[PDB]
């Protein structure tokens, strides 16, 4: 918290509130932004927001759109989201990563929310329920999950580190594709299916854990 | 004697007995209290069973027995209850199996026949028994 | 809502006890609140509700609360509206909510008071660090004990026990034992039934699902585990049955 | 429509619970069938013992059984104990495209392949595979009994009993896991000198330790152990005697022991039939439920949708009434 | 019909009469069940009187809600 | 459709016979008011609706009705909106007639015409009181059967006509084939059709249908059942089937 | 479903009624046995016939009501 900024909206806030604070968070990040700082947002929730706009311009009986919310909440969004860069050089550099939690509706993919959600964001990250069910918190279902940079930014360490670890999860997931048929799996099934299993043990952490850098790698 | 008799599916009359007697090689013989220790094959051919008040048939289709300490094991190929079988059933299964045997031709089939009219006669014996 | 949140809100500080709060239906609140939208003339929001009835039902559900005095400790009811999972309104609910719980059609079937979901509660409390590890750890396996046991129930249904693993017939036994001693005396039940109403200590839950956890107590029948939730009055009418049956 | 979709997730549902059923219910003929194949284990059991017996006491350089007899490479037959409702997994299809494999190994072999058939599926893809020669196709025999044991055993035993047949092969998947069975073919004529039979791939399996299926659940999903249990290895006694003969006891023992394997190897084919359509019904269970929780969300979904719809007849009237 | 009174509600009915016959009916059962007699009602099906209460807000030009049916 | 119901009440009030009225097309006559409300102003109801268009179709149907000077029987027919029964249409109409016909577009789709909704056209006269428990009970067991083999279906579709039992299978032969002897050509059909039509007699269909359900005619096709006037036609189509069979 | 219960019932009723119930959700269960049900255990198959009966025990026509009595 020395490091860091709370941004608090109590859940019986205003709605517009609720549908502002964004921008309050967009300034305070633009602060340290445009003071060159590498800077990183964390909105929590804007489907919160969603419901809070709809109910704002709901209750200006502006007409709303698919799934009741208003049309311009993703433009809302877009007045959210579009802040955040590794700013230019000429600009300075400043880094502004945000990235929001975004609430899975019974994992409808097709919450309007979501449908804006995605389509703003240049990565997508999206959990393990199943796995928040097995208590594997850290829970990400690292398929339907997706990010665009996924190894400019990670370390020649991280890369060199982690690609065979990227396909080892990969072929974790194609050995754990349909691995109920075989019935003696073989070495090569069953030592990458264990291998992937331990990779599912791996990534597996106490939460507030955050590892060193080197220790990820 | 303990009569453990045994299909290939089914232990039959695992009852032990007072009397048994059986379609030896020699042509029939019977079993004794403390037999010998001894052995038996046995013919497509009603054993019988005159245990303690009643002497009736076995109906075997093949088989061996190992008759020991008056403990007899008598594992048959197939033993039907020839009580069991409906004589008029199996006296025409055997008719069939007789005008079968005359239309069966070539070694296989003839064999076939003939051991079918054996066990047939035998399903018609214990049958008529 | 809001007249029981000020009464109540009376005793989380003039009182400052720990304020129960049942309310029932929270679904029919929300249903209300959303004829409130409808006799306002309110455009009101998706599957029925008003629009700002999550801002309402936040305003509800704020003021549970352990404050400082006094904690407002809420248990609700939310009628699940067609079952919807998708349903805003469940959702809502679910987002104010903490502990989803059902009470099992299936054990007041088994017969168990309280007819408490075995499977099917949540414990959003239930980190080892939140819950403690030794509750976390212990409720784990015993949650374990429960999803072998109904889950394989239809196989040995098919098998016999004996058939199944000795594992299993420890598993089974253990888990028809776990139920047994998960049903428990309840307070109010002593009206009903006349059994002394056992306020089951937390410790107490802790060690005996330890033990039949633990098949230490496994010579203990299920029929002697029934209707015990203390597990040294499981033990001790185990006792208690042997000896009738000695005497 | 809604409406629809609310119906065929009922629909979804009714078989998924008549998916549970179907597992739940070819296990129970399975565990009756693992009763069954456990039932004659003291009859294949004391035949053994007599079969090392009299193999010891057999003993000779001139003496033969006709089984024994291993006859001129003319024709090997193919013994297909086979499955005999469809879908049964696909132990049919397994063990029939290893049986196609058969049709070319007796093909490679130049020994004219006749085909012994064991089950009505099995009679429908001997029949829809019309370029061979069916030997004597048995009918789909439901809980298999001695009786039809004895009947296709005679059929064995005469067109081997000839040199017609020489040297035939019994294919049956012999029931290992619940979730594997690939075909085996046991070596089923000419009968086995040693008594120990031997694989048509070639494997000599033991004539007195040898696997059986069992069925025991490790951890919840019931599982399947081809358990091996020695039966006793004492001879008959030195106080017993041969009554009748020592050569033709050996010649008679052959029918005896071939129909015990006969009747073990169409237990085996059945059981394993049973136990792959109950994990077929399993599996689709699972994949029932999941399609299950897809289209009630898709429904729920709907019910946004029609609750989408009273939303803008609702706004139309803000603007009228 | 000895025991049973009879009021309906005729699908030609004004529906006023409609969306009020039901409370009718109920005190019909007060006049009864005050009388501390058991008594028993048969409603039929008040989804008949539910389009009716839509059309008497509709008439009314009143505010609609779920699937048309007032809140109400 | 008023102007209708007053020629109605010319020959059924006033000339008094017996009175034979057509009527259709319903659902646009309530189509057409309903599109009217809105340009009325008055307001939205349903998904096409006008507000008191219930109490419209009510007194369109209560003006349909036999006077004691003439019975006025009305053909009347509205469009099932898109096949959907809820719809507020058809919801409406189902109190308002008194026998009543979905059609089948899945025996439309099984191709019949008369594509009947076999389980789904009721009536006030279809009672063994009224009907006969002759007729009620052929009914009662005819549609039993029709109804588990609808059931049954899904685990076919599923499962495989293999799948089937005994009963089970001779019911779903009873299903295709009573199913197709259901249906019957019309002499108007001839041209969409191209079949001579049988104006087919009651109790020749219900010796039929006991027939069907006594599996006669099991040793017939329905193939040889499908659009035929009498079972005894029925056995004839089959001599002709079965001697085309031949050739 | 419903919330009154045994206070709605006679005990006269309720003795054999609680039976009813169990059974009934036996077959409940049970109902998809039905077309493999050759393959029935003996208290399988017998519970199925059972609750088969109690099955047949629940039809009635239109008017077709009975007494209290009859019905135990």
């Amino acid at each position: 918290m020395e490091y860091t900024i709370v941004v608090a909206e109590t859940a019986d806030s205003p709605a517009t509130l609720q549908y502002l604070a964004p921008y309050t968070g967009a300034a305070l990040a633009e602060y340290f932004m445009y003071r060159e700082r590498h800077t990183l947002i964390i909105y929590d929730d804007l489907s919160k927001q969603a419901q809070a706009y709809r109910q704002m311009s709901l209750l200006l009986r502006r007409p709303p759109g698919r799934e009741a919310y208003p049309g311009d909440v993703f433009y809302l969004h877009s007045r959210l989201l579009e802040r955040a860069a590794k700013l230019s050089s000429l600009l300075g550099e400043g880094s502004m990563t945000a990235l929001p939690i975004v609430e899975t509706q019974a994992g409808d993919v097709s919450a309007y929310i979501p449908t804006n959600v995605i389509s703003i964001t240049d990565g997508q990250i999206f959990l393990s329920a199943d796995l928040f069910n097995a208590g594997i918190r850290p829970a990400i279902n690292v398929g339907i999950s997706v990010s665009r940079v996924g190894s400019a930014a990670q370390i020649k360490a991280m890369k060199k580190v982690a690609g065979k670890l990227k396909l080892e999860l990969a072929q974790f997931a194609e050995l754990e594709a349909f691995a109920q048929f075989a019935s003696d799996l073989d070495k090569a099934t069953q030592n990458q299916l264990a291998r992937g299993q331990r990779l599912r043990e791996l990534l597996k952490q106490p939460q507030s854990a955050p590892l060193t850098v080197e220790e990820q790698v | 004697l303990n009569l453990c008799v045994l299909t290939p599916n089914r232990s039959i009359w695992n009852s032990e007995v007072k009397e048994i007697i059986l379609s030896t090689n020699s042509g029939q013989i019977g079993v004794l209290p403390n037999h010998a220790p001894t052995a038996t094959a046995v013919d497509i051919g009603i054993l019988r069973i005159r245990l303690n008040d009643q002497w009736l048939t076995l109906a075997l289709m093949g088989g061996f027995a190992r008759i020991g300490n008056n403990e007899i094991t008598i594992l048959v190929n197939d033993a039907e209850r020839g009580s069991d079988i409906d004589p008029q059933e199996a006296q025409q299964t055997l008719e069939i199996a007789e005008a079968n045997l005359r239309k069966a031709e070539g070694k296989r089939q003839k064999i076939e026949a003939n051991l079918a009219l054996r066990r047939a006669r035998t399903r018609v014996e214990a049958s008529n028994t | 809502g809001l007249t029981a949140l000020t009464m109540a809100e009376y005793f989380r500080d003039v009182n400052e006890q720990d304020v129960l709060l049942f309310i029932d239906n929270i679904f029919r609140f929300v249903q209300a609140g959303s004829e409130v939208s409808a006799l306002l003339g309110r455009m009101p929001s998706a599957v029925g509700y008003q629009p700002t009835l999550s801002t309402e039902m936040g305003s509800l559900q704020e003021r549970i609360t352990s404050t400082k005095e006094g904690s407002i400790t809420s248990i609700q009811a939310v009628y699940v509206p067609a079952d919807d999972l998708t349903d805003p309104a469940p959702a809502t609910t679910f987002a104010h909510l903490d502990a989803t719980t059902v009470l099992s059609r299936g054990l007041a079937a088994k017969g168990i008071y309280p007819a408490v979901d075995p499977l099917d509660s949540t414990s959003t409390m239930l980190q080892p660090r939140i819950v403690g590890e030794e509750h976390y750890e212990i409720a784990q396996r015993v949650k374990e004990t429960l999803q072998r046991y109904k889950e394989l129930q239809d196989i040995i249904a098919i098998l016999g026990l004996d058939e199944l693993s000795e594992e299993d017939r420890l598993t089974v036994a253990r888990a028809r034992k776990i139920e047994r001693f998960l049903s428990q005396p309840f307070f109010v039940a002593e009206v009903f039934t006349g059994s002394p109403g056992k306020y089951v200590g937390l410790a107490e839950t802790i060690r005996g699902f330890q033990l039949i956890l633990s098949g230490e107590l496994d010579s203990l029948p299920e029929q002697a585990f029934y209707l015990v939730g203390n597990i040294d009055e499981a033990t001790a009418k185990a006792m208690n049955l042997e000896m009738e049956s000695k005497l | 429509n809604l409406r629809e979709l609310r119906d065929r997730i009922g629909s979804v549902k009714n078989t998924q619970k008549i998916t549970e059923a179907m597992k739940l219910v070819a296990a129970a003929k399975v565990r009756r069938a693992q009763e069954a194949v456990v039932n004659g284990r003291p009859f294949s059991e004391t035949l053994v013992e007599v079969l090392y017996n009299m193999n010891e006491q057999l003993q000779t350089e001139d003496v033969d059984v006709p089984l024994t007899k291993i006859r001129t490479v003319k024709k090997v037959a193919l013994m297909v104990v086979t499955g005999d409702r469809g879908l049964c997994g696909g132990f049919n299809n397994m063990l029939l495209k290893k049986a196609e494999s058969r049709i070319a190994e007796l093909k490679k072999l130049g020994v004219d392949y006749t085909i012994i058939s064991i089950g009505k599926k099995g009679n429908t893809y001997f029949i829809r595979r019309p370029e061979i020669p069916v030997d004597r196709y048995f009918d789909g025999t439901n809980l298999p009994t001695a009786k039809e044991a004895q009947a296709i055993a005679d059929d064995v035993f005469s067109l081997f009993v000839s040199e017609e047949v020489d040297k035939v092969e019994m294919l049956y998947t012999k029931f290992v896991s619940l979730v594997k069975s690939d075909p085996v073919i046991h070596t089923l004529l000419p009968l086995s000198p040693k008594g120990e039979i031997c694989d048509i791939n070639g494997k000599c399996v033991d004539a007195a330790e040898d696997e059986l299926f069992r069925l025991t659940t490790k951890e919840g999903k019931l599982t399947v152990e081809r358990d091996m249990i020695k039966t006793e290895t004492p001879a008959f006694s030195p106080i017993l005697e041969f009554e009748q003969d020592p050569a033709q006891i050996l010649d008679a023992l052959l029918p005896l022991y071939l129909n015990s394997q006969i009747l073990r190897a169409l237990q085996e084919s059945l059981a394993s039939e049973l136990a792959a359509r109950m994990t077929a019904m399993s599996n689709a269970t699972d994949n029932a439920n999941e399609l299950k929780k897809t289209l009630s969300i898709n429904y729920n979904r709907a019910r946004q949708a029609k609750i989408t719809g009273e939303i803008l007849e609702i706004v139309a009237g803000a603007n009228a009434c």
